[PDB]
């Protein structure tokens, strides 16, 4: 699976980067999947937890981080909650929360479209800053009715986008990615955030094409994007993605039109040299690198497990664009165009031939790929034949079952 | 005893609020200067301590459906019978003078406290004279105390309110004869009791008889009698004996406003006892002498400072480690810390710049998730406020802020915005040719001297000339991380740097710098026996406090 | 906005002080000589009456001394009380005076709350006197509540004193409703006979009408003579009458003779894959599988007891609390024969889990059930007074068993585990060693035929039957039942006309489960097949199913619509 032991994150840039309950559980994602950090993860989790009236997730890190330090107490041979903070933090997250409370259901007896809806959507980042998932959306469930506004259904969207995210449910994010863009007749670059959203939610849908699509087509104006995801990730995630799905025209065309992931390639200079080394035909150096920034993204929240098919799926598409031009290709050299043994892309071309989309012989004796050419017309006579067979075998059944039925056979 | 409320309290109140706006039970009725006021006297009687009395006693009111109370607002006594059947007051802040009479008038005592809090708190510039005699006109000693103190600081800076004129004879005895005037001049209360005095006729002077011995005799002496000859009524002989006789007695005695010594306030420095964390003291320039002052919330710590041309401090954000958005205000006298509005963001380390009486707070870790990172958000020392202004232009972390003829000047890490307050809006200013963080800058006279970042850079900025030059180089041992702190004392332009090296004790002394010249020359070493080491996260910053409320910090040299 | 509750308590405690200590006081109410010095207030604002006596313009107006008639103190007493502190102190005695004057003053709050009180009050010994109650004051609901439940429980006692002292109007409700639950329609027409004749000639104008609600086979046959006895002399306007009158009315068989025997099932598999579990029936007569309501709230692992009087209760279970969730509650519920709905009972003191629910002398024993104490007595034995509608305990059982079943005979509690045996004593409450079984096995049920104790099964299970004699005290073997090899098969003892009958369930290799019964020869030791149960009609129903012996009516059920 994952939680692998690599080092060298950056905890500090990854933390600022994002803001947020997204922030919160990525900072839990790093910690539990990568060890030997996370101790800091977990103090650096806990300290930022502790802020905005965390209640039942604070227990779970704080556990968590009393059990870490509890490791470091034996290997080179746990902190206090400070339960004061209980009493602080419920004596005034009710105080306010009841008071908020008190001041809707005034609205509520003023009957306001709009006041009801803004008043329950400060209900609802109450709640989501109190920590409560269900509780925050049926304020947005209920704030959803009550829109007057195009811009009140944007808002609208955007929030059931926000908590659909942490409660994982990415068929109501695509659902109202869907209402917001659709509707209002497809500088405040509105869609540009919505596009963001739609394409974390695919990848997170284990959807490829789609998604690197929604993000290629994602403007750098956006900036600052923190509750969602951060740009540099997006430009990670859009050229993974599209190395895994988009061909060697289609890769140049939408990378160079869209003309913001130039941008967003400048920020992850990594990703872009892969796919100047994937157009350049330099497979080489484009997998040795990849392999490279595979561990740091192993511990990526919505990326671990999706990354592994996305990879393999490199890996295949590099093998099939690189033999493609060659129709006499040794194998030495091919497997001299990536650290790989002879044996291991013996074994890897096998496995490409028996799945298919590489058309190739492998000829073992001097180690030598060569390109299948098999001409058209006799896989056509042969095939043709073979369905002429099957034809009068299947005429042969219906001839004998409509004797049978004719016969009134049957077993009573 | 059981007093369950839940779901079984509203219902009562409930159906009784029903019950009144129907006009349905009631048996007495108020007649206020001809308004009709059904209610019912079992309510008055738990809410006020009067109406209890109203509807008791054996006298005639018993039996009378019609009452007519007088000398009551209708607004005022139809406030308080609603909040006398929802318990909700709702009070504005116009209204709040005649709510207390009437309060005060039928002795309702929730309500009373609940204005006696409001006008307690919102004592912020101009009315502190005004509910002053209306806290002497109506005993609210806790808020008469707290008005006194606030209308000796305030009524001292201002002196010219009208409110001020119209006064009772006891009220300004115990004002003017008080040792808590904030003036560092004696001349400046000798002329305030002048155009008090001359302000009408023979009454008041009767009590200028009694207010003249108030004042410390090098006064008496003065010219007050020689303008005093013209302003006389004619035909007055012992009224002249009586003011000769007011020259030698009555202890003549320094005041203590003159106690404004110009020192420099220090915050999050290294705590003595091992059970505190950080810790804010002072030192003193010329006194030599390093005080302590108290931590304004005792657990929250990493918090900013600003000092208002009207020598007062400020405290805002900060973290517990959890965000609080909370404020505060240090007292000059009690040495204590009074909270304000809280600013409606959690800020981490915010940079305060007061302009035009207004406080600015730049930066500072917001929220950190805004769709508009890049803002900003002041304060209003007048209105007791918080408005948003015009968001930051670039994205700036470990920025520094001042202000420098009367503009709005942020500084980061090689770019500068400055802030026009009138139309409020972001103008694009000279770009920095080095890079540096971690720094902060000062404010002397109309030139802005950044120093330090990562050192020892040395770069000036003329908001008339609009450029950065460099100047010199701070002198400083090898091998070394100075700390350096710029601020402005005595008028004239110094800095307050520590060196620490390998195995080797920080070292605390601050320089004299001279504009023409480019050098720091050796203005006063801090000796080790008095101040010990601070940290490395402390502040600077310069204000005037007082040795007397403050208290020196005990450490052995 | 809500209004403060704070300044609500604060209000509502002076409001009580300016009662109990008399000073703003106005208005007295005379009662029997009683001074209830109060005030025009409070009198009003829970009452609807006081506001049409004080806010009119009558006399009493401006009057200060009302003299309140036809009321009670102690009723006017505790209304005064709860409008003035809320608290409405309703014992099991003076119910039936407090909704009188609540009537009368028309307080609609407390006429609520007694209402209430009356509607888990009602039972069979006084649904007479709660239904002529309800026929005196217009209380609809209670009366149709009432009503449903008088049906049912007139039937089964009618021998009231109360039944003698009724309305026309309401006996002829009574009789004509097609809800009576009879296993023959003479027993009605008997009790109206004694109905008829338990006064003077008063009843003969009402003669007329309670036979035009009766069917005709028995207005020609006997309890016509008897009545011509019974006649007042010489009256010939009712013999002759009669003579001739019984030609309309349209003969149709009632409701109540159609409690067939069926075999009732608890958590059975769901059809459809939204729901976890569901009830359904076995119908040996109509060979049809008869749907049923779901249990309270899914209550799965809960036990299930039919009383000799042919009533269905609920006890222990647990709801998945709001991936496994499960918590355990104490509910009890009470299932309508008719309305096919639970109604709720009185809930128990602990919790329990798959309980062993037996009825004897009309109580309700759950023995152990896996309680949340798990103290030394970690049985929690109780009974349950369908008298008086609550819980009381019992002597604890000797020994902590676990997986056990409990079945009643000769009067007494005779509850089974592994391999030991313990006989209760309800009239001493008091346990008693039983004999030992030589077999360890757990699982299983056990149904009482009889004077013998049958334990069928147990561990899937197996066919070893091990029949225990209460007269001989001394457990025997019998026989096993013939089934098929390699398979696992699900035993369930029960009792059925008059016979011990299984209901097993076999399922083969590789293979879906086969429904089939057998008959059990008692004097020949051997299971005959007695009938088989096609597949068509009833699906799998899972592992962890309950049933008992019961009568249901198939005309208030429905058929449950589901493939075979």
């Amino acid at each position: 699976n994952y939680v692998v032991e690599n080092p060298s994150l950056d905890l500090e840039q990854y933390a600022a980067s994002y803001s947020g309950l997204m922030r919160i559980e990525r900072l839990q994602f790093i910690a539990d999947h990568c060890p030997t950090l996370r101790v800091e993860a977990l103090k650096m989790a806990l300290s930022f937890v502790q802020r905005t009236f965390n209640v039942d997730m604070y227990e779970e890190i704080h556990r968590k981080l009393s059990e870490a330090t509890r490791e470091l107490q034996n290997a080179p041979d746990p902190p206090a909650l400070d339960t004061a903070w209980v009493e602080a933090t419920r004596k005034k997250a009710l105080l306010k929360l009841e008071k908020l409370d008190t001041d809707l259901k005034n609205y509520k007896g003023n009957s306001i479209k709009e006041s009801i809806r803004r008043g329950h959507d400060d209900l609802g980042d109450h709640y989501l800053d109190c920590g409560d998932l269900s509780n925050a959306l049926k304020c947005y469930s209920r704030a959803r009715d009550y829109c007057t506004s195009a811009k009140h259904v944007i808002n609208m969207c955007l929030n059931v986008i926000k908590v659909s995210v942490y409660l994982q449910n990415w068929s109501h994010v695509l659902s109202y990615v869907s209402k917001a863009e659709s509707t209002p007749e497809i500088t405040q670059a509105i869609l540009t955030k919505l596009k963001c959203a739609a394409g974390l939610a695919e990848l997170a849908a284990r959807k490829y094409k789609q998604a690197a699509k929604c993000l290629l087509l994602a403007s750098f104006d956006h900036c600052d994007f923190p509750e969602l995801l951060s740009p540099s990730n997006v430009a990670i995630y859009g050229g993974l993605c599209a190395l895994a799905t988009f061909d060697r025209q289609e890769l140049q065309r939408n990378v160079i039109s869209s003309s913001s992931f130039k941008l967003f390639l400048e920020l992850e200079p990594q990703v872009r040299d892969i796919i100047f080394k994937f157009y350049e035909s330099k497979y080489a150096s484009c997998l040795k690198m990849l392999d490279e920034m595979k561990d740091n993204l192993l511990l990526d929240m919505y990326l671990a497990p999706h990354v592994r098919t996305l990879y393999t799926q490199i890996r295949n598409r590099a093998l099939i664009q690189y033999f493609s031009p060659y129709v006499s290709a040794d194998m030495h050299r091919m497997a001299a165009a990536f650290n790989t043994t002879v044996a291991a892309l013996e074994d890897e071309l096998t496995q490409l031939i028996l799945e298919g989309l590489i058309s190739a012989r492998v000829d073992s004796h001097s180690k030598i790929l060569y390109a299948r050419d098999v001409d058209q017309r006799s896989t056509t006579f042969e095939k043709s034949l073979l369905m002429g067979k099957e034809f009068q075998r299947r005429a042969k059944a219906m001839m004998l079952r409509a004797a049978v039925l004719r016969n009134q056979i049957h077993v009573k | 005893e059981r007093q369950i409320n839940t779901e079984y309290a509203v219902s009562l109140l409930e159906q009784l609020k029903l019950f009144y706006e129907q006009q349905l039970f009631t048996d007495i009725v108020l007649i206020v200067e001809g308004t009709e006021f059904p209610c019912h006297k079992m309510v008055l009687a738990t809410c006020s301590s009067y109406f209890r009395a109203m509807f008791m006693s054996g006298l005639s009111e018993s039996k009378q459906t019609h009452v007519h109370l007088r000398n009551v607002d209708a607004a005022t006594l139809q406030i308080i019978i609603t909040y006398a059947y929802t318990g909700n007051l709702a009070m504005n802040d116009s209204t709040v003078e005649q709510l207390y009479e009437t309060a005060c008038f039928l002795q309702v005592e929730d309500v009373l406290q609940r204005c006696r809090e409001y006008l307690i708190k919102k004592i912020n510039a101009e009315n502190c004279v005004r509910l002053l005699s209306f806290a002497d006109l109506f005993s609210c000693e806790e808020l008469k105390q707290s008005a006194k103190r606030m209308v000796e600081h305030k009524f001292t800076a201002v002196y010219h309110q009208d409110a001020f004129m119209q006064l009772s004879h006891d009220l300004l005895i115990d004002i003017l004869s008080s040792d808590n005037l904030n003036v560092e001049k004696e001349e400046t209360v000798r002329e305030a009791a002048m155009l008090w005095l001359e302000y009408n006729t023979e009454s008041r002077s009767q009590y200028l008889s009694s207010v003249l011995s108030q004042i410390r005799i090098d006064a008496l002496s003065e010219v007050t009698q020689r303008a005093w000859f013209q302003g006389l009524p004619p035909n007055d002989k012992s009224v002249v004996v009586q003011g000769l006789y007011k020259s030698m007695p009555k202890f003549f005695k320094p005041r203590l406003g003159m106690t404004k010594e110009e020192m420099m306030i220090f915050i999050e420095a290294s705590s003595e006892n091992p059970c505190s964390l950080y810790s804010s003291v002072c030192y003193s320039p010329q006194a030599e002498k390093v005080y302590k002052l108290c931590s304004p919330p005792a657990d929250l710590h990493k918090v900013g400072t600003v000092v208002t041309p009207d020598n007062d401090i400020y405290i805002a954000g900060g973290q517990v480690f959890r965000t609080v958005n909370c404020f505060y205000w240090f007292d000059a006298q009690q040495n204590t810390w009074f909270p304000k509005t809280p600013m409606l963001f959690v800020r981490i380390k915010p940079s305060l710049v007061c302009c035009e009486g207004y406080i600015y707070a730049i930066g500072g870790d917001s929220v950190g998730g805004e769709l508009n990172r890049r803002t900003v958000e002041r304060y209003d020392t007048e209105k007791d406020e918080w408005t948003m202004v015009s968001p930051l232009p670039c994205a700036w972390q470990w920025s520094a802020a001042v202000v420098v003829h009367d503009c709005i000047y942020v500084m980061t890490l090689n770019l500068m915005y400055c802030y026009f307050p009138r139309s409020d809006s972001w103008v694009e200013m000279a770009m920095r040719q080095t890079s540096r963080s971690f720094a902060s800058a000062a404010a002397f006279g109309d030139k802005i001297f950044y120093i330090g970042g990562l050192s020892v850079t040395v770069e000036i900025y003329d908001v008339n000339k609009n450029e950065w030059k460099m100047a010199a180089n701070i002198p400083a041992k090898r091998y070394s991380d100075p700390c350096v702190r710029a601020v402005v004392i005595s008028n004239s332009l110094c800095v307050f740097m520590r060196e620490t090296h390998l195995n080797e004790r920080a070292k605390y002394v601050t320089y004299q710098y001279d504009l023409e010249l480019d050098r720091w020359s050796l203005r006063q070493h801090i000796s080790e026996r008095v101040l010990w080491d601070l940290g490395r996260d402390f502040r600077c910053t310069v204000g005037k406090l007082y040795p007397s409320c403050l208290e020196e910090s005990p450490w052995k040299p």
